[PDB]
């Protein structure tokens, strides 16, 4: 028949991929760096507690200043922070309560959100007025925005639950190209830093990757038993983390187009919701629900510290762009800011 | 579904015509990066309590 | 004492329980007294295109109350040479009544349902969005929330005494309205066995209470006590038809026509809503303190409208055949047969079949089912012809009991003399007015606690028009400063209060929190529902506080002394009780409550980032 020939040569296609991915596999990064030293004991403690949120802390993300983080609370607003005044430099109230993500463009101009509204929204911070307004609605979704991204103050780039991403002309306001490829709700989605490539992580328990102009997949990771609730580029554009529902995180690599490693314990038996990478690479931290963040050695897979400070689960997390700092916010409602 | 698999038959055929470098190698660029910013990376290396916008002022 | 608004944030709840209920169209406002009111002080002022269509409706409304011809021929002349006289055949039908020099009252009724048309939609619309619908709800709240105690009344003298209780006079603390008070013991309702009388008489006295007739002593509320049961009635501080009757002797036939007139239309009144009131007799007639009368005592009363009742119930004097027959079934029949007793007794003093002054009840039976009419021959012709008509054994003749009803009485010739408009409008003159300072005026001759649980009751249109007539427009306008006082005290200050717009908010509004779990103490605060928490602020700031609706599991009501509350059981275990300003609020954030918390439950668990596994 036609549906047969067509679904198993694309096993024949799959196969030959997983062939060519163990052909690569020589090693473990695990071995290839069973000699280098441990990062030690890292201890971080809690340095800013920023507590103004009311309910559950869902998503936050950190200005190109190093300085400015907008955060997204079940309370329904953006607070644009100051984390060394501990202040807030805009509260925006929202359209949409549902709100679970947000960002940041990288011109300290603009910011983006949304949520359940199944809309991806920009304000303006450079009006006439001396005030936030909003320049753009970006819609055209169907199911619920889980992750955005500004490339630049023209064109940004969004996913959601009905399974695909898309980028925007935003002075026409229309979708400028559109991303489909995965099968279960689509949870994060991460940049590259030339920012001609993204990448996406499911409820599939899979991740993908994208060419911004050209408007087509390259390459897609599994591995992971459960939901991958979290994904973050390694900072030099070739490879990346996620988190997972079955207690683990994973690294996963671009040219070597597979898995590299996964972070785990007999002890922990709950979740994972976020990843981020220091600004080298070196360190993986990852937050969970039994209250904790477990900061992993990214390269030896050992559990590097603990930062337990919130009393419920750990829900997002960022690094800055120059390294100094590690935000995370909780189910407690409260954001806390480590190194 | 005449147009799904012939999508993912297309798609499959995109995904496996790459240039795929290996692991041993992959891992290494990853660790010559990690090494190499090291520096320059606040939460490896304890920077003292001046160089912290959140420790003192 | 005095009637308090709410504060116009009500609006934002009270949208939504009227809403909830269907009654937020033209109709249903436009229909309400204080609806209309607020309508048009909208048109005439702050809308240009409407100034001629409303103008238009009130000199037509106007002119459906102009009593002589003269009057409607000139003002139907000015109407149509008017700078406001945009349609076809309305001046078609219009004309034609010009042409042939004629004037109803309803001569305009076709404008009506067609300027209604023009007022729905945008100019509707204009005002819905407008200040004056905000006060239309404000009002609204404080009918929903009516709970009366003795207290409530201001109780003056006894004007009636029973068998079961007694009847006061009182006037109404917050508009200053007068009233009636019947008063019912308990005690001797269970040693005497009449738990359904009682009951009976509040039934139908609901029934018969709207549409304002002058007839009828009809309920504005109902309430009671440990001991007493209450209804609050029309005025009636004039004594009963059987104390005059005592007093006056007999009537004339001109002054019985009067009291016919009237009860006529009372009972018109009774039977366009299917009630036959079975015990017409001269103790349950009433007069006003103009003379103008009313019927009352509805506890042997019933309604029609399903099954036509069969039992021996009236009294033994003024029962219709069909009544004092068992298995035999009567519907309004039986008032047009009572009116003749009834009446026969005003002009003779005694019912026609009770002769010889006899207390044998068997024979005073028998004389109503088988003898007939012996009217004296110094009636009438206009009048034999009448209580021929009424006191007909046989329903197939009796008068009123024909087709037309009432008009069949109103037609005959007895009442040949009256403009029935000018009777309806009591504009005639009554020939008995009672005199001031009188005892007895209407006397009579001489576990549990379960069969009153539902027994207070509230009439809207009743309640209604006792606020236009009295504290409306002076509440409004002491209303309308303390709000533009404080809408210049927000616009002056820099700040405006809009922490709702915008964004995705439910409804708002206040109601009273304890968080004091040990000590039972209350706070005040301004709730904010959105779809997945309740925020609450307090005094001048933006929202501090919230609960999830992820976190509460169960939102019953418990009883704490005297406070009726909500209790949220909140996970935990722990217990958060609510107490809301009104019934109408508690209803209603009950409903929001529970249809947020099990509708964000229901949400919560399809979206892998916010549920708990
Ligand atoms: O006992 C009374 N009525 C009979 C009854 C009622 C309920 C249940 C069982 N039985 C009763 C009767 C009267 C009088 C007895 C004589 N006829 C008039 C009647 C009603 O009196 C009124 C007197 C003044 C009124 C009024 C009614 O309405 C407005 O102002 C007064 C109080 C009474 F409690
Ligand atoms: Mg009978």
């Amino acid at each position: 028949s036609e549906l047969d020939q067509l679904r198993q040569e694309a096993e024949q296609l799959k196969n030959q991929i997983r062939d060519a991915r163990k052909a690569c596999a020589d090693a473990t990064l695990s071995q290839i760096t069973n000699n280098i030293d441990p990062v030690g004991r890292i201890q971080m403690r809690t340095r800013r507690t920023l507590r103004g949120h009311l309910a559950k802390i869902y998503a936050m993300h950190w200005g190109t200043d190093s300085r400015l983080l907008v955060s997204a609370s079940q309370d329904g607003k953006l607070i644009i922070w100051d984390s060394y005044t501990t202040n807030k430099v805009h509260a925006i109230p929202l359209r949409s309560s549902w709100v679970m993500t947000c960002a940041y463009a990288p011109s300290g101009n603009y910011v983006a959100c949304g949520g359940l509204d199944n809309i991806c929204s920009i304000y303006n911070l450079k009006t006439r007025e001396g005030n936030v307004r909003v320049s753009r609605e970006l819609a055209g979704h169907t199911g619920y925005l889980s992750c955005c991204r500004f490339l630049d103050d023209n064109q940004i780039v969004t996913s959601s639950g009905d399974t695909t991403c898309a980028l925007w002309d935003i002075e026409t306001g229309q979708q400028t190209t559109t991303f489909t490829g995965h099968t279960g709700d689509v949870m994060s989605l991460s940049l590259a830093p030339d920012t001609r490539l993204f990448v996406s992580g499911a409820c599939d328990a899979s991740a993908k990757l994208w060419d911004v102009r050209e408007g087509m997949c390259r390459q897609t990771f599994t591995g992971h038993e459960s939901d991958i609730n979290a994904i973050c580029f390694f900072p030099n554009g070739n490879a990346f983390a996620t988190g997972s529902d079955d207690a683990t995180c994973r690294l996963f690599d671009l040219r070597a187009d597979q898995e590299l490693m996964t972070y785990s314990h007999d002890n922990i038996i709950c979740g994972i919701t976020s990843v981020s990478f220091s600004k080298s690479g070196r360190l993986l931290l990852a937050g969970y629900d039994d209250f904790n963040c477990n900061v992993w050695d990214a390269l030896k897979a050992d559990r590097a510290g603990v930062l337990a400070g919130h009393d419920n689960r750990v829900s997002c997390l960022g690094v800055t762009d120059d390294g100094m700092a590690v935000a995370t916010g909780s189910w407690d409602s409260f954001l806390k800011i480590w190194n | 579904s005449i147009a799904q698999a012939r999508k993912l038959v297309e798609q499959l055929k995109m995904e496996a015509n790459i240039d795929r470098i290996k692991v041993s190698k992959a891992a290494a660029d990853l660790m010559a990066y990690c090494e190499a910013h090291a520096k320059e990376d606040p939460l490896l290396t304890p920077v003292p309590a001046s160089e912290n916008p959140f420790r003192e002022k | 004492k005095k009637i308090l608004l709410p504060e116009p944030s009500i609006r934002s709840v009270m949208q939504k329980y009227l809403e909830d209920r269907g009654e937020v169209t033209f109709e249903k406002i436009f229909s309400q007294k204080l609806g209309y009111l607020l309508f048009r002080d909208f048109c005439l002022n702050h809308l240009e295109e409407a100034r001629p269509l409303v103008e238009f409706y009130e000199e037509i409304k106007k002119y459906e109350k102009l009593e002589t011809e003269e009057e409607r021929v000139a003002r139907s002349r000015e109407i149509f040479d008017s700078y406001i006289m945009f349609s076809k055949s309305a001046t078609e039908h219009v004309q034609g009544h010009l042409g042939k020099k004629q004037v109803p009252p309803d001569l305009f009724q076709p404008y009506i349902e067609e300027i209604c048309q023009n007022l729905r939609g945008d100019v509707f619309q204009k005002f819905i969005e407008s200040d004056k619908f905000t006060r239309f709800c404000q009002w609204k709240n404080v009918e929903l929330n009516i709970h009366l105690t003795m207290n409530d009344f201001s109780v003056h003298r006894i004007i009636g005494r029973g068998g079961f209780g007694e009847v006061y006079g009182c006037r109404k603390a917050d508009t200053g309205k007068m009233y009636a008070m019947k008063c019912l013991d308990k005690k001797r309702i269970k040693m005497k066995q009449g738990e359904t009388l009682a009951l009976n008489e509040r039934i139908m006295l609901s029934l018969v209470s709207t549409g304002d007739c002058p007839f009828i002593v009809c309920m504005s509320y109902a309430f009671h006590t440990p001991d007493k049961l209450s209804f609050i009635l029309d005025l009636m501080n004039g004594g009963d038809l059987h104390y005059h009757l005592s007093q006056h002797g007999v009537f004339s036939e001109a002054d019985m026509r009067f009291y016919a007139a009237e009860i006529i239309l009372g009972l018109e009144h009774m039977h366009n809503r299917f009630v036959v009131y079975r015990d017409l007799k001269p103790a349950n007639i009433l007069l006003d303190e103009h003379g103008h009368v009313r019927i009352s005592d509805l506890g042997l009363a019933c309604d029609f409208s399903k099954k036509k009742p069969h039992a021996s119930v009236g009294t033994h004097g003024y029962m219709a055949p069909e009544v004092l027959q068992k298995g035999v079934a009567y519907d309004s029949s039986a008032d047009w047969f009572s009116l003749g007793c009834m009446l026969f007794k005003l002009l003779r003093g005694h019912s026609p079949f009770r002769q010889h002054k006899t207390k044998d009840k068997h024979e005073i039976d028998r004389m109503t089912l088988t003898m007939a009419v012996e009217l004296p021959d110094s009636f009438s012709p206009e009048l034999r012809s009448l209580l021929e008509g009424l006191l007909q054994r046989d329903v197939n003749r009796r008068l009123g009991c024909l087709g037309r009803g009432a008009q069949e009485v109103k037609e005959s010739p007895f009442f040949r003399s009256l403009d029935w408009q000018m009777v309806f409008l009591q504009k005639y003159p009554p020939p008995l007015i009672p005199p001031r300072g009188e005892v007895n005026a209407a006397d009579a001759f001489d576990s549990d606690q379960e069969l009153y649980r539902n027994f207070p009751l509230t009439i809207s249109e009743r309640w209604q028009q006792e606020v236009a007539e009295t504290v409306f427009d002076t509440i409004n306008a002491e209303t309308d400063r303390l709000e533009a006082r404080k809408k210049a005290k927000n616009k002056q200050l820099g700040h405006e209060e809009d922490y709702a717009l915008g964004k995705d908010c439910i409804m708002h509004g206040y109601m009273s929190k304890m968080g004091n779990p040990f000590l039972t103490q209350w706070q005040r605060r301004y709730f904010y529902l959105f779809p997945n928490r309740l925020e609450w602020r307090g005094e001048g700031e933006a929202p501090q506080s919230l609960l999830t609706m992820e976190e509460i599991q169960s939102v019953e009501e418990t009883q704490i002394k005297e406070r009726k509350c909500l209790l949220l059981k909140i996970r935990g275990g722990k217990q958060f009780i609510l107490q809301c300003d009104s019934d109408p609020e508690l209803v209603q954030w009950k409903k929001e409550l529970r249809d947020a918390y099990r509708e964000a439950q229901q949400l919560v668990q399809r979206v892998p980032k916010m549920k708990n596994k």
